[PDB]
RNA sequence: GGUUCGUUCCAUGGAAUUAACGUAAACCCUUGCUUUAUUUGUAAAUAUUAUAAAGCAGUUCACCUUUAUAUAGGAAAUGAU
């Protein structure tokens, strides 16, 4: 047994005292248009840089973050419950938010980056993402043909889902799923 | 070849190249931004905002929930205590007092933090310390006396069954019946107010707040040491005080003002401002060009290109034995650490986090009660009491004029605001309360 | 609160209705200084 | 009479353990099957948009709560078997983990290895594959209940239900307005 | 129904009433009040062994409990509260009273609710720098290279996640293609289609820009987008 | 075309991309086997994992042309590996195992075999050290779930003495009154 | 009166009037895609006279808690409808305060 | 008794020394500049509108005048900015 004089510290250690690395884009193609949405800007500039250090790993060159025109709510109410409106005040609800572009990546890859940010996501922020794929003509042949690749990867998934035989309290399944996403969306 | 539609998108580029431009002009340090959740209870945002509009309904109904929780008290025929079944309302101090929650929101789940003052255990633990060491040393050897001559012959073997452990266990429990009940009391006390923290009942206080916002709730409750540090906890407490008939109003409130210590300052230190000068220890001024290729590149010492030295001269490294010392490591169930998560000394980290904490020393303490508070029962004028130790400004900026980061626009960041309503045989009062931090 | 004294209840755990325990007190004290409500009358006035 | 000795540094040394805590391990993994049930619901060729998008139908069902896998394994039994018997409704777990501490929470309660063949069938149906009923092109202006069937199957504010409300109503109008 | 009456119906019936000895208790047991035949004679075994011990043997137990009676002694004391008490001014439960003698101190060693908030902050800020440092690189072992889509891949869609939030606009698919893609297609049977696509076509970019948000699935409106571009 | 400035490139002496190799090779070299066989002996099987990839992924070439130093608000002030889970600095683990829903409160006939369970464990190394005794009545379950540790929602507690609390304050009682 | 349910389904600050307005909501709830059809009969000039008629008169017949005029936003604090915002489902007053204490997420006071 | 937008600051009093609130400071918007970011905004571009995070800036310097020599003030499109 000895001691190895280390000559530095792993690079995974050393890049998080570094501003997020970026990959380069070739061709510039937009991939992923995620909009993150805050009320206060601390937990939003502290999460956008840690989305961009995961599309470092991944291969994707992300772009930005992009600020956003902030969407400004104002409403002005009098200081009192009844006669005295002569004072009054205003009040308002500022929405700070940014824009992390990926261009040039992979559909699947870009999924990945989505579901890693969505799984260790920052309270208080919302996310939305569109996704651009390209495809071939013939959507519908396409969507038959992949049943059976989709198929193999929930065999080991449908464990999540448990129900009595003939499940009767779902009734119309069609029905079902448009109403009970009401009840889960609030009503919309 | 390409696609028409996927070379439509190529010449659409217009981007600006990142400049790595070098500063020419100094940057003072960043202001004190304060935490997030401290702004608003509820720190969310929804693109849909139906899950945003009953959170202000909720949070009165939450509050509410944890309140009667950490109140839970065994039935006193559980403990075999035999309640005093009068017909009084008793006025309990010694339990959990519980702040207003404080959620943190995302599309997963939800982290409810809650700040508790445990009053019920800095008497339990006092009480059950009480019996002397002998009592476990001497039932210790009952349980071997008692296998000498109960299961065995005359002055665990194959030949002793279970079944006859039954009657074994019954002949103890019949000598010390009334100390066996003594001993579980206080345990069953002490166990009910340290599960309250535990997920042996947290899981089920989850499934109740669980059906308000439709997530699984994690708790991060906050043990307060005194209670003068929240002002939820203290204006409740104040106002449990008042609300019998008898209670000295104005003796309650310097009982409360003498147990709230405040650290010795210099008033003229204290109130002196501070002169605007360039701070060259900040990184920011230190190398105002930030690229690695033009520092690391022989700029004024030599050799030093690696990057991990560079470092090690900016920030306290704990991998190191010594703070500028290289990193050695040895040369070649039980737990997956590495084998020198034992040396690593934090001890100027805890000075470093602690250091970059503003708001800590309780520093300010004002206290108001208003309404009817009077002895008679008859109709009388409304009383007003106010008595305050210290100051609630904030300091840094009052009067060393730095940048503060006021709370919803108007609020200071350092003060903490909570009203207690209640209500005598007369009428009733509210019970205000600040307190701020230094 | 109603739900959270069944779901603890099964533990041997009892908390108290402030909200409700003072309301019934008020009502109890009606009744000592003849104050109470009425007798519900269920039929018409005649 | 009453004497409290101060705390031992033995027992100062033992109650910083429980507070302030102690040196426990931690051990990465991060897989494309953990982030499964997180990823984006997207109806992408990629086969990891097709999977997420019929377990956010198998959510549905089971409550509509979100996928949590790193939050425990509780939850309420008493509930769980209330929808999945007096109910007859599917229920989701977010892990495997969780399914078998609600056997061991009830006595004698038994849960299917996953949903019927029929159920599985009418997820990929329509989250998955697609299949629509195309809304034919009515030519004349007098064809009330095919027009209605037109405009009621373009948009998702007309539930199965919600239409068949108004089909009933309708007809029974037009039935009672003619000779 | 009517006023409520208390419940005073109710209590906790201690089993034993006085400290019995092995020998009482079992000369009670072995009564036969209530005990089962086959049980009772691994009471009188248990009876004749305790008798044959040492006589003074029994003293040596007696005095055993006697001790731990002793020992119990100072738990069971009523303590009276201090003359100027603050937290036992009227708590009838003795229980807990006690000396009320530093309870109030302050040792340094906690900070305000605010200083809480800056502190969970840190310890979030350092979950991040765990999972930036050992997770992450993970992901670069299941990326996969960006490949330019080939002259067959003509179509653009775009599809809308609000990361796991239920919106109703997360259903609506858009399609967007090039006529001069279609390389099947001639000049005129191309200025048909600009025709057909009507305020769809972007003369400007020359660009065929379509949505669906007709039924309830994304999936639904892919396919209809993928057979009406069949029928344009 | 690329996506940054080569003004900052240039100015050292790197306009050949030769050049560039020398920097990064000369300063940001790859782990020696004789370094990697060290530092996986220290750390587990699953750490060295991702610190092979991170230097597979993390070409040096990037930390030579885009490598910035961070001066952001959100940097950590200190260096740290970040492996284990410390006790007060870090959130509170949680590796127990799920509570019992069955599990009920001991009584009178339970406490006394729980009570006589524990008096045989520690008596397996005289007689019970306070030690045992302070684990007993703070670690103990006293639920029928089999002497479970069940994760605790507290929130670590901080040092005995804060820094930049301890040495301001005065206690204004005296033993003499 | 008989859209009243028999067991209150409220959580809110009940109220008469609160309590009759959730009731004209779930009343409209049932009967919107009825109501719908009505509407669409009547303003259908391709159809018979006779048919938008009868369409017109059974319109009238149905209950006032099936129009959808008769809603009206409430205060689930107070149970007010007089300056009712529909961004928080209370008063302007009840706004106020508790956008002032924190518990109304993300607003502030505004000044510029 | 002077001075200051100001119980502001200085001097002084055969009585003062201090604390809290308001005041002040700080905060939000706005003005100039610096750094970061370049999409859904910008003709091009080696980057200059816009967008928005952080930081700096004033009565600061120069000139003139100046009580009790302690505190300072004036000048306002033709000093800098
Ligand atoms: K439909
Ligand atoms: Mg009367
Ligand atoms: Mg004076
Ligand atoms: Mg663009
Ligand atoms: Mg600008």
């Amino acid at each position: 047994e000895q001691e190895v004089i280390m000559s530095r510290m792993p690079r995974s250690l050393e890049a998080l005292y570094l501003q997020p690395l970026r990959r380069e884009a070739e061709y510039g193609v937009p991939s992923c248009d995620l909009q993150l949405r805050s009320y206060s800007i601390r937990n939003l500039e502290f999460f956008c840089d840690f989305a961009l250090r995961a599309a470092y790993y991944l291969g994707l060159p992300a772009f930005g973050p992009v600020p956003l025109p902030r969407m400004i709510e104002r409403w002005t109410v009098p200081k009192s419950h009844f006669i005295f409106k002569k004072s009054q005040e205003n009040f308002e609800r500022v929405t700070l938010r940014r824009l992390i572009q990926i261009k040039d990546g992979h559909p699947e890859t870009v999924q990945l980056w989505l579901a890693f940010l969505q799984k260790h996501a920052y309270y208080g922020i919302g996310m939305k993402a569109n996704v651009w794929e390209f495809s071939k003509l013939g959507v519908s042949k396409a969507m038959d043909e992949s049943k059976s690749e989709v198929e193999k990867l929930l065999e080991t998934r449908w464990e999540h889902l448990s129900h009595v035989s003939d499940m009767k309290g779902v009734g119309n399944f069609e029905d079902f799923l448009a109403k009970e996403r009401l009840r889960i969306s609030g009503g919309r | 070849s390409a696609s028409v539609i996927f070379s439509k998108y190529i010449n659409n580029n217009n981007n600006k190249l990142i400049p790595f431009k070098i500063k020419n002009s100094d940057l003072g340090r960043t202001r004190y931004f304060p935490p997030i959740s401290k702004e608003w209870k509820n720190s969310i945002y929804v693109f849909n905002h139906n899950n945003l509009k009953n959170l202000p309904l909720f949070d009165i109904n939450i509050n509410s929930l944890i309140k009667d929780y950490f109140n839970l008290q065994f039935k006193d025929k559980i403990l075999f205590k035999k309640k005093r079944l009068s017909k009084v309302k008793v006025v309990s101090l010694n339990k959990i007092y519980a702040s207003k929650a404080e959620i943190k929101h995302t599309n997963t789940k939800a982290i409810l933090t809650v700040y508790t003052f445990n009053r019920e255990k800095i008497s339990l633990y006092k009480k059950i310390k009480k019996l002397k060491k002998s009592f476990y040393f001497v039932f210790d050897k009952i349980i071997s006396f008692s296998e000498r001559v109960i299961l065995s012959g005359v002055p665990v073997l194959p030949w002793i069954t279970e079944s006859h452990v039954n009657i074994w266990r019954k002949i103890i429990i019949a000598s010390l019946y009334k100390e066996l009940i003594l001993l579980r009391k206080y345990k069953l006390r002490l166990d009910l107010n340290k599960y309250k923290f535990e997920e042996k009942l947290l899981y089920r206080l989850n499934n109740l707040i669980m059906k308000y916002y439709n997530k699984k709730v994690e708790f991060n409750i906050v043990n307060m040491r005194s209670f003068l540090l929240n002002s939820d906890i203290l204006t409740k407490i104040l106002a449990l005080k008042l609300k019998n008939r008898n209670a000295r109003v104005i003796k309650i409130m310097d009982v409360i003002l003498n147990k709230a210590n405040l650290p010795k300052i210099n008033r003229v230190q204290e109130k002196a401002s501070l002169i605007k000068s360039v701070d060259w220890n900040l990184l920011e001024n230190k190398f105002k060009n930030l690229n690695l290729s033009f520092i690391l590149n022989d700029a004024s010492y030599a050799e030093r290109n690696n990057l991990s030295e560079l470092l090690n001269k900016l920030y306290y490294n704990v991998l190191l034995v010594s703070q500028k010392g290289v990193w050695a490591l040895r040369s070649p169930a039980q737990p997956k650490v590495s084998s020198f998560a034992k040396a690593k000394k934090y001890a100027k980290i805890y000075q470093i986090i602690f250091n970059s904490i503003n708001y800590k020393n309780m520093g300010g303490l004002r206290l108001e009660i208003k309404g009817r508070l009077t002895k008679r029962y008859r109709a009388d004028r409304s009383l007003f009491k106010v008595k305050w130790k210290g100051g609630l400004k904030n300091l840094d900026s009052s009067y060393k004029g730095l940048s503060s980061v006021n709370m919803r626009g108007y609020a200071k960041p350092n003060v903490e605001y909570s009203i207690f309503t209640s209500k005598r045989r007369i009428g009733a009062f509210a019970v205000k309360g600040w307190v701020s931090g230094k | 609160i109603r739900e959270l004294q069944k779901e603890f209840g099964t533990l041997g755990l009892e908390v108290d209705d402030e909200v409700d325990d003072d309301r019934l007190e008020h009502l109890a004290a009606l009744r000592a200084r003849d104050k109470g409500a009425p007798k519900k009358k269920r039929t018409a006035p005649s | 009479d009453d004497y409290d000795a101060p705390p031992t540094e033995e027992e100062k040394a033992f109650l910083r353990g429980l507070e302030q805590g102690k040196v426990t391990e931690y051990v990465p993994k991060l897989t494309p099957d953990t982030l499964l049930g997180y990823g984006p619901p997207v109806a992408t060729d990629a086969a990891l948009g097709k999977v997420e998008s019929a377990m956010r139908t198998m959510r549905i069902l089971g409550g509509g709560l979100p996928f949590n896998d790193q939050s425990g394994v509780t939850s309420d039994p008493t509930a769980i078997k209330h929808r999945y018997v007096h109910e007859k409704k599917p229920v989701f777990f977010s892990s495997v983990e969780e399914k078998e501490w609600v056997r061991e929470s009830l006595d004698k309660f038994a849960v299917s290895e996953g949903p019927e063949k029929k159920t599985k069938q009418k997820i990929l149906e329509t989250s998955v594959l697609g299949k629509y009923e195309e809304p034919k092109y009515v030519e004349s202006l007098t064809e009330t209940v095919k027009m209605v069937e037109k405009y009621q199957g373009g948009t998702f504010s007309y539930a199965p239900s919600d239409a068949d409300k108004f089909n009933k109503k309708l007809n029974q109008l037009l039935a009672a307005g003619l000779p | 129904e009517g006023v409520p009456v208390p419940k005073r119906e109710d209590d906790a019936k201690l089993e034993f009433t006085r400290p019995y000895n092995p020998g009482e208790f079992l000369s009670e047991k072995l009564r036969s009040d209530d005990l089962q035949d086959w049980e009772r004679e691994r009471y009188e075994r248990a009876l004749t062994s305790w008798e044959q011990t040492p006589d003074d043997l029994k003293r040596g137990w007696s005095t055993m409990i006697r001790d731990i009676e002793q020992a119990a002694a100072p738990l069971r004391r009523v303590v009276m509260p201090r003359r100027s008490t603050f937290w036992y001014e009227e708590e009838k439960d003795t229980d807990l009273i006690t000396n009320e003698d530093g309870e109030d101190d302050f040792h340094e060693n906690d900070i305000m609710s605010l200083g809480h908030g800056k502190l969970e902050e840190h310890r979030e800020f350092r979950e991040y720098a765990r999972i930036a440092v050992w997770e992450m690189p993970l992901l670069s072992k299941y990326a996969k290279p960006f490949v330019p889509p080939t002259s067959e891949e003509v179509l653009r869609f775009r599809y809308t996640t609000y990361m796991g939030e239920f919106h109703p606009a997360d259903r609506k698919v858009v399609v967007e293609f090039c006529p001069k893609d279609l390389r099947d297609l001639s000049e005129v049977q191309q200025r048909k289609l600009m025709k057909l696509a009507g305020p769809r076509y972007n003369p400007e970019k020359d660009i065929i820009k379509m949505s669906c948000e007709k039924f309830e699935h994304q999936a639904q409106n892919k396919r209809y987008l993928g057979d009406l571009i069949e029928k344009m | 075309r690329s996506r940054f400035k080569n003004v900052r490139a240039v100015e050292m002496g790197l306009t050949s991309d030769a050049k560039i190799e020398s920097f990064t090779k000369k300063k940001f070299a790859e782990y020696t086997e004789d370094e990697k066989a060290a530092l996986a002996h220290n750390y587990p099987a699953e750490h060295m994992e991702a610190i092979e990839a991170a230097e597979a992924a993390i070409d040096p070439k990037d930390l030579t042309i885009q490598g910035r130093l961070r001066v952001d608000p959100y940097r950590m002030p200190y260096i740290d590996d970040f492996s284990e889970i410390q006790p007060i600095i870090d959130k509170r683990a949680r590796r127990s195992a799920p509570p019992s829903h069955k599990a009920r409160f001991m009584d009178v006939d339970e406490f006394t075999q729980d009570l006589i369970n524990w008096a045989d464990e520690i008596r397996r190394g005289t007689g019970p050290t306070d030690g045992d005794i302070l684990s007993y009545i703070l670690e103990r379950s006293s639920m029928t779930d089999n002497n479970l540790q069940a994760n605790s929602s507290l929130a670590p507690a901080l040092p005995d003495k804060v820094p930049g609390v301890e040495g301001k304050y005065r206690n204004a009682i005296d033993p003499a009154d | 009166s008989m859209f009243r349910a028999k067991k209150l389904d409220l959580g809110c600050f009940t109220n008469v009037r609160v309590l009759r307005d959730h009731s004209k909501r779930k009343a409209f709830l049932e009967a919107e895609p009825e109501r719908q059809a009505l509407r669409y009969v009547i303003r259908n000039t391709t159809l018979p006279a006779r048919t938008r008629a009868v369409a017109q008169l059974q319109l009238t017949q149905m209950h006032a808690y099936t129009r959808p005029t008769q809603i009206r936003n409430r205060c689930i604090l107070g149970g007010k409808s007089r300056g009712i915002l529909r961004d928080f489902k209370m008063t302007r007053y009840n706004f106020r305060m508790n956008a002032l204490m924190g518990n109304i997420p993300g607003v502030k006071k505004a000044s510029w």
